């Protein structure tokens, strides 16, 4: 796997593993804690169905090597969209400018080790790929009279990453990622409403064809864009003010996710900047709350089978039963703060720089049934999905608006409602949790997630929970 | 600090 | 840096020239656009360097048209060869995808053949060092304020360069050369454990126009303590300013809402509102594409169209829909030059400065940071989360934190009482403060 990614990346572009001794060699003229050089390669295509008909399609190339100069705090970074032994020069000798002064030149020997595989190395012809997106288009249509739009779309890409370093790493990555998105409009006597599903996963195409719950998934996944479709069509205007509220197993994790998980990530607890900082071994949450990252899930579009530093994904406890454990790192960041890697090293590309990111971020399941859950509101909000939303590690506040959601009246769920956009502080909202669901999962493979510019693919989950107090933004 | 489906 | 930028333009023209004759002889029509940017970003952390990072990016994009069947493909690499497999991955495609008579290259009648030239190229050779030394001031002047500023986020200066060329099957072949700089400062301060982070910043086309960076940092410590020791109030019903810096965006909903992607297929609340009065009769959104040096001015759209100068609302009426080809032809008009969006809008004050406006409201939330969507395409439901200022007695009283704001855009645009001399002059809208009679507030 590394031979094959070697030769596709190196040994094509006129390079040898002796061409990164060179390069690792002029960035180590100076003095340094750490140098990189990271070559990517990839490969992007689209195709989209609308107005019931093959409407478009897309092809998009990438390629190049990135190269960073560490010292303590600081980075040197330059960057070319080619690979080539002249790119590498140019890029090392601007890079390495950070710091004038000498170093010993002192590198470490490199050397591979191994890794456990988490997914596979046209795998379906387009007449075939191109009937997936005829037949969500068909079922949806089918599935009630008032559907008059379908948009969906199929993505896919084929990437390979190596990494080579001062501290001896040497490592390699082949990377599959593909996407399904369904988006339906509905119209009753005038009025219109808009629903939406998919997902995917590091895997092939033909996963959109395989069985879920006894039904082909494509089909199942047409129909639930038209469930929510028809019940925002329905719905009234949500209660405005302090009131209970269950969040939905899955996707609506991204709240939490978000919050807490950034809130986490250890750039900001280094400079002291999350309300989290120097917190560690303290009470942040309810004793009937762990959270983790998990790089380690096969097959999720969120996983790392190594991150972008050449470290292995890893399964991190984050929080457990209410108690702040540590933080997600870079290599950067963890010498900083005398910890180690944690498999959170992740950039966009070539042409950005790593930092600490999530993975796959989820709540672990407790004792409570849902239905336990949901009767024990007198009056409150059922949220079983949402859009997107955006949050303040600093002072700790979260805002995320519902794409799906209920009144509870009498501990049963009733009338559907519009969106509504919640907002709290991240540690408050964990300490109101009274009640864990038995019935956790993960999103479908939809997850995006941005920092500094950076978009990267993640994964978000939890079971049925309740919190006790949560201001919900609605307008009655 | 922004994320979406 | 003009003989680099002039190297680059003329590799560029080349490269739109080479993809529009390997197209020719296998489509009806062919698109083509290609861009390259470089230059420096870097930040720093208690007024030492922290990062610095050498830009250079390229790209090239075709669109290629057969039988009313259309595809397209990228690339990085501007190679003669990389450029050839490009042409011909986007030709494959189009072997394959329906045939769609609202898809294909712009009208000829519309196109920017002599494109005039809107002045939004003005180089700086600034070094490394001197980049640092610019960060470093804005973040020195922050910290150095008052002594609750106990962290920091940086100082940050950014100074790239750029060309443009877009060439078509019609004949086109038109190209331009723009640069970007900024200067920004972000810190944090603390009161009774409570931590708040506030920013500054500076932007132009040329160095010279930027403010000082002790200007950007004295504005970056004012933010963040004004934010200081903030109050979660209760659920209400109460007037609602919207400070300069988000009252932008409160106009800015209207894009989405005017689209013409939108408009053909009937997911906009202003579907029915075209010659309607949506906005006060006094009020008028003025376009100006042509502004020289201007933040989003552009001698043509994403699709080689002509911009022009268009009153999109006056007094209050909606005069006309964002179109590009594809959308103009869904309905049966003609582009309107809005490939790739808008292009300057200005909003004229009616009189009162933001203090003025606090003694009309009297009592009432300025809202100056917002967070999240939350605001719907098709309804026009608005719910979003806020932080900002309590006003009574025509005074800033506290600030206040972790409340949303919710209405209905409709009724938001229709209902303005007032817009403020005050305009936020760093963004492609501007206008000033407003002010509005009513929101439901959601909190304790
Ligand atoms: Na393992
Ligand atoms: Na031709
Ligand atoms: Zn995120």
């Amino acid at each position: 796997s590394l031979n094959l990614v070697s030769e596709q990346l190196l040994a094509a572009n006129g390079l040898k593993h002796q061409d990164l001794f060179a390069i690792l060699g002029q960035l180590a003229e100076r003095r340094l804690d750490y140098g990189d050089l990271y070559f990517q390669s990839s490969y992007h295509e689209s195709w989209v169905l609308e107005d019931r008909i093959i409407k478009d399609g897309s092809y998009n190339i990438d390629q190049g090597v990135g190269v960073r100069a560490i010292s303590g705090e600081k980075t040197g970074f330059a960057y070319a969209d080619q690979i080539s032994l002249l790119a590498l020069e140019q890029s090392a000798q601007a890079a390495r400018t950070i710091v004038r002064d000498s170093g010993d030149g002192k590198v470490q020997t490199l050397g591979a080790v191994e890794h456990s595989p988490l997914y596979t190395s046209q795998s379906m012809s387009r007449e075939e790929k191109l009937d997936i997106l005829r037949r969500v288009d068909k079922v949806a249509r089918e599935a009630d009279k008032r559907v008059q739009e379908v948009t969906a779309s199929l993505s896919g890409v084929y990437e390979l990453i190596l990494v080579a370093a001062t501290d001896g790493t040497l490592a390699a990555d082949v990377r599959p990622l593909v996407r399904l998105s369904v988006s339906v409009l509905v119209e009753e006597d005038g009025k219109r409403e808009r629903g939406a599903s998919g997902g995917g996963g590091r895997f092939g195409y033909e996963f959109f064809l395989a069985d879920l719950d006894g039904e082909v998934r494509a089909d199942a996944w047409a129909k639930e864009a038209v469930r929510m479709a028809l019940v925002n069509l329905s719905a009234v205007a949500a209660p405005a003010g302090t009131m209970p509220v269950v969040l939905g197993a899955g996707w609506p994790g991204v709240l939490l996710a978000e919050a807490v998980g950034h809130g986490l990530e250890g750039d900001f607890n280094r400079r002291g900047t999350s309300v989290f900082s120097g917190q560690v071994g303290e009470l942040v949450a309810s004793e009937l709350c762990t959270v983790v990252d998990d790089g380690t899930m096969v097959d999720r579009r969120g996983s790392v089978a190594i991150d972008d530093e050449g470290t292995p994904g890893q399964y991190n406890v984050l929080i457990e039963n209410g108690i702040l454990k540590g933080y997600m790192q870079d290599k950067l960041n963890a010498r900083l703060m005398g910890m180690t890697p944690t498999g959170n090293g992740r950039r966009e590309s070539y042409a950005h720089l790593p930092m600490p990111r999530m993975t796959n971020t989820y709540m672990l399941p407790g004792k409570s049934t849902p239905q336990e859950i949901i009767e024990s509101v007198e009056y409150g909000i059922y949220a079983p999905n949402f859009g997107g939303g955006q949050v303040d590690i600093t002072s700790d506040k979260f805002v995320f608006s519902t794409s799906e959601a209920y009144l509870i009246e009498n501990g049963k769920v009733t009338k559907p409602v519009k969106g509504a956009t919640l907002i709290g502080s991240g540690i408050e909202t964990m300490q109101q949790i009274s009640m864990v669901g038995n019935d956790l999962k993960l999103d479908n493979g939809v997850g995006v997630c941005g920092k500094e510019g950076q978009s990267l693919p993640v994964g978000v989950g939890q079971p049925t929970l309740k919190v006790d107090n949560l201001t919900v933004g609605g307008t009655a | 600090a922004a994320a979406a489906a | 840096v003009i003989s680099q930028v002039e190297a680059q333009r003329k590799i560029l023209e080349e490269a739109v020239s080479t993809a529009l004759e390997l197209a020719s002889g296998k489509s009806d029509g062919a698109e083509v656009a290609v861009s390259k940017t470089t230059g420096i970003s870097v930040s720093t952390r208690y007024g030492e360097v922290e990062n610095v990072e050498f830009n250079s990016d390229g790209a090239l994009g075709i669109t290629v048209y057969h039988q009313n069947r259309k595809g397209s493909a990228s690339s990085t690499d501007l190679s003669p060869q990389a450029i050839a497999r490009t042409v011909q991955a986007a030709l494959d495609i189009a072997r394959y995808t329906s045939p769609d008579p609202c898809a294909g290259v712009a009208d000829k009648e519309l196109l920017a053949f002599d494109a005039p030239d809107l002045d939004l190229f003005h180089p700086a050779e600034v070094s490394p060092d001197e980049a640092i030394e610019l960060a470093a001031r804005a973040e020195q002047a922050a910290l150095q304020a008052d002594k609750r500023i106990t962290n920091t986020e940086g100082g940050s200066f950014n100074s790239h360069y750029g060309v443009k060329v877009f060439g078509n099957s019609h004949g086109m072949l038109q190209g331009y050369c723009s640069t970007r700089h900024s200067l920004s400062s972000c810190v944090i301060a603390e009161e009774n454990g409570d931590m708040e982070r506030d920013y500054a910043y500076t932007i132009g086309r040329a160095m010279s126009d930027l403010q000082t960076p002790e200007w950007v940092g004295a504005d970056c410590a004012r933010r963040t303590l004004s934010r200081l020791s903030p109050r979660k109030l209760s659920t209400m019903k109460a007037p609602v300013i919207f400070a300069n810096e988000v009252a932008t965006g409160l106009f800015g909903h209207l894009v989405g809402a005017i689209a013409g992607g939108s408009v053909y297929r009937k997911s906009t609340f202003l579907l029915d509102s075209l010659g309607k009065q949506i906005l006060p009769d006094w009020l008028t959104i003025e376009e100006h594409p042509h502004l020289l040096k201007g933040l989003a001015s552009t001698p043509f759209d994403s699709e080689g169209v002509r911009t022009e100068r268009r009153d999109i609302i006056k007094d209050g009426i909606l005069t006309q829909w964002l179109l590009t080809s594809y959308s103009a032809r869904k309905l049966g008009l003609k582009s309107t030059g809005h490939a790739g969006g808008i292009h300057n809008w200005r909003i004229a004050g009616q009189g009162l400065s933001f203090e003025q406006m606090l003694k009309e409201m009297g009592t009432g939330l300025v809202v100056t940071e917002l967070m999240g969507q939350g605001v719907s395409a098709i309804t026009g439901d608005y719910s979003r989360g806020a932080a900002g200022f309590w006003v009574e007695n025509g005074e800033i009283q506290y600030p206040v934190s972790e409340i949303t704001i919710a209405g209905n855009l409709k009724d938001m645009w229709r209902n303005i009482v007032t817009v403020g001399n005050d305009i936020e002059t760093r963004s492609n809208i501007q206008c000033g403060s407003v002010l509005l009679p009513e929101m439901k507030i959601a909190g304790q």
